[PDB]
């Protein structure tokens, strides 16, 4: 409750600040409510953090809050290449957009009920579509708000009917209430639809192979400090609410699962594949964020202890990593006027430092051990494989695609031979290196000890 | 592809229950495998960077020092008796053709040890026997003492190591004591 | 059948022009320009007696030089290693575990004492 | 140094083995072109390489005399042991 | 490895044509066109390049060979490709 | 005789 | 544009008895084989029907083929070569001079200086150049890549930045 | 002798081998002619705004931008429904989901009436 | 590169070497032999055979204990 | 060897099934049964980490191998008569072996002969 | 007892001139050398658990 206040009490500072002073006023006091927030790990044992009657925090909420209240620093200096230019008003009404964004994912993650977890997990669409739509770049930016926002609700909205048929049928739909008042889910063919209004809603904000075609059409033309916000805390939306759904849904989710998972499953081997045949940077990380993000389906889809470790784990580090690639598309985004893949290379023999964050970016998008993509990556492995003896050869088949597309970013751009006719690439500014910095290294010294990522589980 | 050969060949002894012997290996193959690699790449520095045998040759008596290495790197990697390489290998072979084990499996080890030699005598005949084909401006030298101490150091490595392994580790393979001469 | 006079001429057109490219490629002795950084008193007394350059004079500085890096390179290690195992690591069981060394028959131990008892007479096979 | 070269007179197909192709050649009845440009790989130094077991006992010659006195002085020791 | 100058160069080229039997030692020259001035044809350039492909070690281009027929412009093509001056 | 070599400009 | 029937046994030769050399090894094997390729080769000069020669093309391209080292031998600097493209890692253009801080530049004053003036050939000849291209472009664009050269005195040849401020081979 | 060298998918036929090369004639003699022609323009006016020392900026590859729009944008613009598109769409599409549900269901059905009398030894997997 | 170097760089004649570049070189190869056949008279036995490999018809079948088809 | 080309090309049932020996009775034909020994015993057989496959019979002469290694520490070169005695017996292991190999090679020669003079002799 | 600490060693002495590198105090020059004694020196180290293991065999 006591990070909500300040994150609210930022709505007044930007919009108010000197005409200069904006971005330096923003900057410092969402880098001084992760104090606040970072006091949210701080977790007692397997009861739950409850701290008022409307707001809660456990230890799958903790690392998300601290995720977002982290995140808008970054989307803070992102914004600072192309904002410049804009009126004053313009500027801060975009802070306005991202702090209201922060208003939102701060409440979802902490709302102890299901509905007023709805009411603010749709909530969140409306600071988008302003951000994509009005400070979006390309034409079809247009086409980007429709596509996003209808394939939300066309499955958010058979959530909100399912939520409040629970509301009068067992009396009250709050996160430890259904917990504890558990019923198993009869075989009735009215349950099968309740519960696939139940886990569509998260489905579409989970790219599902299928319900994903608002994934290349969001991230690619969103503005850089949407496109990262919306693929790495806007995608684990829906992951808090399968984690959470799931308690009311058993054991139904066991037989029918496997229309989902499976779909989850060959899909993420041929999304990854996409990547492996692309011509547009962004694109990479926006199906390749699909492919993670469909590894978790399976991995909640099992509701194995081990996989909602690495579920959880998975969910944080790929939003670190695919937040800081979405950082590397913009820098060379912005020196060269374009999204072409091919049309920037050998950019390490100029920007020798910037090859190395796309060094480590890709590597650790490679999740190799013991980066949080790898432990979380692994524990989903080893839940899939006592589930059943196959899925090794399927979703490491999955990992075969994920070294490859990782690698063939960082060699037709930063290594290989630099094209000689363009003559823009600058030394680059101490913003984006040190945005890079503040994307990597919170991953890497996490790594030592994660028991703070796992879960509740844990 | 030598380097290859002789992972399948210290694998297959794992394969018929030699571990031990197999990390016996593991330690002669990184000796002489290592010069044999840097005494190519001392002769590509010394020959322009050129680095196909139909160039090379009649390196014999302009570097003898890369010489001496390799002859007797090579003689490792063959198996001379009592060498780093015979210690292992020769007994490697001396183990494997004697047990239960696949029918034809044995005569690679057999085969492949016969073209193991064979590429060490090509390599030998090819890059520094016969004459100097190489391009007529000759900048060739290994004079310099950071060459001469680094092969060195490996050199009674893989002269005299092969004895100071096989006496001091304890016996821990079931020794092949009586087998026929051939 | 070979060059057309025209391209020729552009070519030593070309040649002078990048004669002159890399004939500016140089660097004039004054450059670099070193700009002045602080220096420790370290290097100053090493070469208060370098430049005599006899034997003795560059083998204790050698001696020095492999001491020097000893203590900040396998000194400081250990110090810390052996504080790290023999009072923390140690200090909880089964943490660092050990081979008990195999006692042969005729072997006494230190704290026991009694003697394991010499195997058999043997068979007796000579060659 | 200068990077003196060495004269074209002191190098010619005599005496070299590329004779052995020329005269065999001038009975096709034509003359090799680059009959002195090999010459230098021929001549020389460069000629008289040892034979393929010639460079395996390469120091075998030191093998003698080693062999004689280790051998000779560890019988030595024996003996008066 | 120490480069080549200009007089180095065109020493090494003189050398190698000096050595060709089809001219002859002495009516040598820098700028001596092959074909027409040592008698030459078309089907002797081509060895002419490879030899002087050899005590270099580098390829000139196809492209290039069949224009590359004097002394002197011999060596304006090797500089140019080497930027070795002097 | 050592020439001048260019590099990106590696003080930012 | 055209390798007529002049450089297409001219190529077809340098590729022949380069692939004889990648076989015979031994110098005096080569020479042998290479005389004895010579004189194949020009047996037939008198071959004034152009359709025989273009036959004799076709004996001489589909055994080089076969005749071919399936181990083909490249010398390191040409395509194929085990040291092609390998010192692109240091070959950085000459245009991210400029961008070198006041201190960078102060590093390295008389190059730079230099640099400058080099600048200025430059500026002050490209309108000159270009101008010299068009009235001697003909209709319809160039109707051959080869760029004519310095008409006048002065002016330097059309298009000659890059061709001539291009890295050295050996940059480091 | 020798019989060919069959030209394939990943192994093409080489210009040397290639018949039609050594095929010259009158007629295909002018259409190389303004291959280099066309080549010859698109050299001149990239090495104008290549070597223009005004040039700040990125030369804009026309053909680049066209193949963008080729391979992200214009596939459904000119997609048509037709039949081949239909078998490819659903043999690469819920052809393999299918494949897959026989496999997974039939070994969870093996696995779960494998353990169901117990003949599935579980004696230390815990860590499920 | 700088001129002056311990070898001169002369062309297509046999290079220059220095006496103690020759010296190791025969030094390796002497110890090599030394090793590689002195330890071959020590224990020769290793590439002999400690135990020589009886044919098997030479035994009786006393020690077999196999009676014949008598009885 | 020999073995391995009478079994193959030839008739098989001349060369004992490599998986089986010994089949025949080991009894019958060996008298005064004093069955093979041990010298020593698995309590200082096992105080001696001894590797399940180096635990044959010639193991006295392993043990006192590794005790003779382990006192003349780092003398890598003495202790070899004791060596020489565990390739001894280690031969002797083999021998036997040997002949237990051509005792069922003797028996199946036998065990046919038996037969067919008992088969045709009507 | 002394087995662990120095084969411990052996590893953690290996990584100092990692560290040192990313301090971007080495001037180069000294610093390919300055990797040689640290590896070097490392193998020393790395012998007196080898001859430990010889004299007695423990393995930790
Ligand atoms: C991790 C890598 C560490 C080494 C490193 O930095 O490599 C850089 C290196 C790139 O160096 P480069 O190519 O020279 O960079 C050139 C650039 O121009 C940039 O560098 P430069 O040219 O300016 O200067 C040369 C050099 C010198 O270094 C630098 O210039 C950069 C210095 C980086 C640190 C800056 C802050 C220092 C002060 C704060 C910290 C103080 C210490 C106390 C806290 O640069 C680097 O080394 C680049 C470092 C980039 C950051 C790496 C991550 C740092 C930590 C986060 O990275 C790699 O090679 C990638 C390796 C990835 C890991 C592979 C193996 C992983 C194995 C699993 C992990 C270990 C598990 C546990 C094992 C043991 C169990 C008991
Ligand atoms: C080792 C770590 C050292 C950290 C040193 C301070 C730097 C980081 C500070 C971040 C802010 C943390 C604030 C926090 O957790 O609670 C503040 C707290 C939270 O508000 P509070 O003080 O009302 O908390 C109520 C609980 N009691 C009464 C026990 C204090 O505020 C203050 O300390 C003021
Ligand atoms: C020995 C040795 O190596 O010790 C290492 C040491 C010890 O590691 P440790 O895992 O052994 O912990 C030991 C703890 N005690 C001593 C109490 C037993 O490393 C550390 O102390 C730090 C480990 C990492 C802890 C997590 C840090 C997270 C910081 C996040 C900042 C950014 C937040 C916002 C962005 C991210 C949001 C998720
Ligand atoms: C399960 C849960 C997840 C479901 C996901 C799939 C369904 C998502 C919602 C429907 C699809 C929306 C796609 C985005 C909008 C779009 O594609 O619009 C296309 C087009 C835009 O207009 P224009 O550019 O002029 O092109 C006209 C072309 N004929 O506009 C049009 O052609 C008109 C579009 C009208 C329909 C879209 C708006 C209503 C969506 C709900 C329809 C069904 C309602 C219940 C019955
Ligand atoms: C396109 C729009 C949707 C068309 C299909 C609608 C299906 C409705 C299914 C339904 O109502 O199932 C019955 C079930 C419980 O019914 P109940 O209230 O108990 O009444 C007595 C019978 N059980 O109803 C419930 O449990 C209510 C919860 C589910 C409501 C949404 C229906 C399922 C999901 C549809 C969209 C999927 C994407
Ligand atoms: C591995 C290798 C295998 C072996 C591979 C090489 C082929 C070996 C087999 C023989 C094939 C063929 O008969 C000869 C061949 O090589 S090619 C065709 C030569 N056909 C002509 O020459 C006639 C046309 N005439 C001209 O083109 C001009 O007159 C010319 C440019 C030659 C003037 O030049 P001038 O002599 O200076
Ligand atoms: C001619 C002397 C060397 C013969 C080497 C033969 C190697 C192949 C295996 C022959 C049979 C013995 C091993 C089995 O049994």
């Amino acid at each position: 409750l006591k990070i909500i206040i300040p994150t609210t009490m930022l709505l007044p500072m930007t919009w108010m600040s000197k005409h200069n002073m904006i971005w330096i006023n923003a900057t410092v006091h969402s880098l001084l409510i992760s104090l606040i927030s970072l006091s949210l790990l701080n977790q007692l044992g397997e009861n739950s953090l409850n701290f008022s009657l409307t707001f809660f925090s456990d230890s799958l909420s903790a690392p998300l809050l601290v995720l977002t209240t982290w995140l808008l620093p970054l989307m803070l200096m992102a914004s600072q290449s192309h904002l410049s230019k804009e009126t004053t008003t313009r500027k801060k009404l975009y802070i306005t957009m991202l702090i209201l964004l922060q208003l939102f994912l701060i409440m979802t993650f902490t709302a102890t009920e299901l509905i007023l977890f709805y009411i603010l997990f749709e909530a969140t669409l409306v600071p988008t579509l302003i951000i994509i739509t009005r400070w979006g770049n390309q034409t079809e930016r247009l086409n980007a708000g429709l596509y996003f926002l209808f394939y939300t609700l066309a499955g958010s909205l058979p959530l909100l009917v399912a939520l409040v048929y629970i509301q009068n049928t067992t009396g009250s739909l709050n996160f430890l209430i259904i917990h504890y008042w558990s019923h198993p889910l009869s075989n009735s063919w009215s349950n099968i639809f309740m519960w696939l209004a139940c886990i569509m809603a998260f489905m579409v904000k989970m790219p599902l192979y299928g319900l994903h075609l608002w994934l290349p059409k969001a991230h690619v033309e969103a503005p850089i400090a949407g496109s990262m916000v919306l693929a790495a805390v806007l995608l684990k939306l829906g992951g808090y609410g399968m984690m959470r759904i799931t308690t009311i849904l058993n054991p139904l989710t066991n037989y029918m699962a496997y229309p989902f998972l499976m779909l989850s499953m060959w899909g993420m081997i041929m999304t990854s594949s996409i990547c492996l045949r692309q011509t547009d940077l962004k694109s990479l990380i926006a199906y390749s964020s699909v492919s993670h993000m469909a590894l978790v389906i399976v991995a909640i889809m099992i509701q194995t202890p081990w996989s909602f470790m690495g579920a959880t784990a998975l969910m944080i580090a790929h939003g670190l990593t695919s937040s800081m690639l979405f950082c590397l598309a913009n820098t060379n985004y912005e020196r060269v006027h374009s999204r072409t893949m091919i049309l920037a290379r050998g950019l390490q023999t100029l920007l020798p430092l910037m090859a190395t964050w796309w060094l480590m970016a890709s590597l650790t998008n490679l999740a190799l051990p013991p980066s949080i993509n790898l432990i979380g990556e692994l524990f989903i492995i080893t839940a899939s494989f006592s589930w059943s003896n196959i899925t090794i050869i399927l979703m490491g088949m999955n990992m075969m695609i994920t070294a490859l597309y990782s690698l063939y970013m960082l060699i037709t751009t930063q290594r290989g031979k630099y094209t000689h006719h363009i003559n823009n690439i600058k030394a680059s500014f101490t913003r984006e290196n040190a945005l890079m910095a503040l994307h990597i290294l919170p991953l890497l010294l996490l790594t030592l000890n994660p028991k703070m990522i796992l879960g509740p589980l844990y | 592809f030598s380097t290859s050969s002789q992972l399948g060949l210290m694998m297959v002894t794992i394969g018929i229950n030699q571990p031990h012997l197999a990390f016996l290996h593991i330690c002669m193959h990184a000796f002489f495998k290592a010069m044999l690699f840097m005494c190519s790449g001392s002769i590509i520095h010394s020959l322009n960077d050129e680095q196909d045998i139909r160039k090379m040759g009649g390196l014999y008596k302009a570097m003898p020092f890369t010489t001496t290495a390799l002859i007797i790197g090579s003689l490792a990697l063959t198996g001379m008796p009592y060498l780093t390489g015979f210690y292992s290998k020769d007994l490697i072979i001396e183990a494997v053709n004697m047990s239960y084990t696949n029918a034809w499996a044995l005569l690679m080890t057999l085969i492949a040890t016969s073209l193991t030699a064979a590429y060490s005598t090509r390599i030998i005949f090819f890059a520094f026997l016969g004459k100097p084909r190489f391009p007529p401006l000759v900048l060739i030298n290994e004079n310099n003492p950071l060459l001469i101490n680094s092969i060195k150091r490996l050199l009674i490595g893989s002269i005299f190591a092969g004895f100071i392994i096989s006496n001091n580790i304890p016996p821990m393979t079931v020794p092949n004591t009586t087998m026929p001469l051939y | 059948s070979g060059y057309t006079p025209d391209e020729k001429l552009r070519l030593q057109q070309l040649r002078e022009l990048r004669r002159r490219w890399l004939k500016d490629q140089e660097l004039s002795p004054r450059e670099p320009v070193l700009p002045p950084r602080r220096v420790w008193p370290m290097e100053q007394f090493w070469n208060k007696f370098l430049q005599d350059g006899a034997p003795w004079k560059n083998v204790i500085y050698k001696t020095y030089r492999h001491s020097i890096f000893a203590v900040t390179h396998v000194l400081i290690p250990v110090w810390i290693i052996h504080y790290y195992l023999k009072y923390h690591v140690t200090a909880k069981p089964y943490t660092v575990v050990e081979r008990k060394p195999r006692i042969f028959p005729g072997d006494t131990i230190l704290e026991t004492g009694e003697v394991i008892p010499l195997m058999k007479e043997f068979p007796d096979q000579h060659h | 140094s200068k990077m003196e070269l060495p004269d074209y007179k002191q190098w010619k197909i005599e005496g070299t083995p590329l004779e052995t192709v020329q005269e065999k050649l001038a009975a096709r009845g034509l003359r090799d072109p680059w009959g002195r440009n090999e010459a230098w790989r021929y001549s020389g130094g460069f000629a008289n390489n040892v034979s393929f077991v010639g460079a395996l006992l390469k120091g075998f010659k030191w093998g003698f005399a080693a062999f004689v006195v280790a051998v000779g002085a560890e019988y030595y020791l024996e003996s008066q042991n | 490895a120490p480069p080549l100058t200009l007089e180095a160069i065109k020493d090494r080229v003189l050398y190698v044509l000096k050595l060709y039997d089809k001219i002859d030692p002495e009516k040598l020259s820098v700028n001596s066109h092959f074909m027409k001035d040592l008698g030459l044809d078309s089907l002797d350039q081509v060895e002419i390049i490879m030899a002087m492909e050899d005590e270099f070690g580098f390829e000139i281009p196809d492209i290039d060979a069949e224009k590359l027929m004097c002394p002197q412009e011999i060596v304006d093509y090797i500089a140019d490709k080497k930027d070795v001056y002097e | 005789k050592r020439l001048f070599i260019i590099k990106p400009s590696g003080f930012y | 544009a055209y390798l007529t029937h002049q450089q297409k046994v001219l190529r077809l030769y340098k590729r022949a008895l380069r692939h004889l050399e990648s076989w015979c090894v031994h110098r005096d094997k080569y020479r042998y084989f290479a005389c004895l390729m010579r004189a194949r080769f020009d047996e037939h000069k008198n071959e004034k029907d152009m359709v025989k020669a273009t036959q004799l093309l076709r004996q001489a391209e589909e055994e080089f083929w076969y005749g071919q080292h399936p181990q083909p031998y490249i010398f390191p600097e040409s395509p194929g070569g085990t040291s092609y493209e390998r010192y692109e890692c240091y070959k950085v253009p000459e245009w991210c001079l400029d961008d070198w801080h006041p201190s960078e530049k102060a590093m390295y004053p008389d190059y730079f200086a230099k640099r400058e003036q080099w600048k200025r050939l430059r500026r002050e000849s490209w309108e000159r150049e270009v101008k010299q291209l068009q009235e001697e472009t003909p209709p319809g664009g160039p109707r051959t890549e080869a760029l004519p050269p310095a008409r006048k005195e002065g002016d330097l040849p059309p298009l000659w930045w890059h061709i001539v401020t291009r890295p050295r081979e050996r940059p480091m | 002798s020798f019989p060919k060298y069959k030209p394939s998918r990943l192994a093409t036929l080489p210009a040397t081998l290639d018949p039609a090369e050594y095929d010259i004639s009158p007629e295909t003699r002018k259409a190389q002619a303004e291959r280099l022609a066309i080549r010859s323009r698109l050299k001149r006016e990239y090495l104008l705004q290549y070597n223009d020392p005004n040039r700040l900026g990125v030369i804009e590859d026309p053909a680049l931008i066209r193949w963008t729009y080729a391979r992200s944008a214009n596939i459904y613009p000119n997609f048509r429904p037709t039949p081949k598109t239909s078998l490819l769409g659903a043999l690469f599409g819920i052809g393999p989901l299918f494949f897959w549900y026989y496999v997974f269901k039939t070994d969870r059905d093996k696995k779960e009436k494998l353990i169901q009398e117990g003949k599935l030894d579980q004696t230390f997997n815990i860590s499920y | 590169a700088g001129g002056g170097v311990h070898i001169e760089p002369r062309y297509r004649q046999f290079p220059q070497l220095t006496r103690s570049q020759l010296i190791q070189a025969e030094f390796f190869s002497a110890t090599m032999w030394f090793w590689i056949l002195w330890r071959f008279w020590h224990d020769s036995d290793a590439v002999l055979g400690h135990f020589p490999y009886p044919d098997p018809s030479q035994w009786t079948d006393e020690e077999l204990g196999i009676l014949p088809d008598d009885e | 060897g020999a073995h391995l080309a009478r079994r193959y090309l030839g008739d098989a049932s001349k060369e004992p099934d490599p998986l089986r020996m010994p089949t025949f009775p080991p009894d019958y034909g060996f008298p005064e049964r004093k069955e093979r020994e041990m010298v020593a015993t698995q309590q200082e057989m096992n105080d001696a980490q001894l590797m399940l496959q180096q635990r044959d019979y010639c193991a006295h002469y392993l043990i006192q191998l590794l005790k003779c290694k382990r006192d003349s520490f780092p003398n890598f070169l003495a202790c070899k008569h004791e060596q020489h005695d565990w390739d001894y017996c280690e031969h002797l292991d083999y021998v036997k072996r040997m002949k237990e190999f051509e005792r069922e090679r003797r028996l199946l020669q036998r065990k046919k002969r038996r037969e067919q003079r008992e088969a045709e002799m009507a | 007892n002394p087995f662990a600490s120095l084969t411990l060693t052996t590893l953690i002495i290996l990584t100092i001139p990692i560290m040192m590198s990313n301090s971007n105090i080495y001037k180069t020059n000294l610093y390919p050398n300055y990797v040689k004694t640290t590896v070097s020196y490392a193998f020393t180290l790395s012998l007196v658990p080898l001859l430990m293991f010889m004299h007695t065999g423990q393995e930790m």
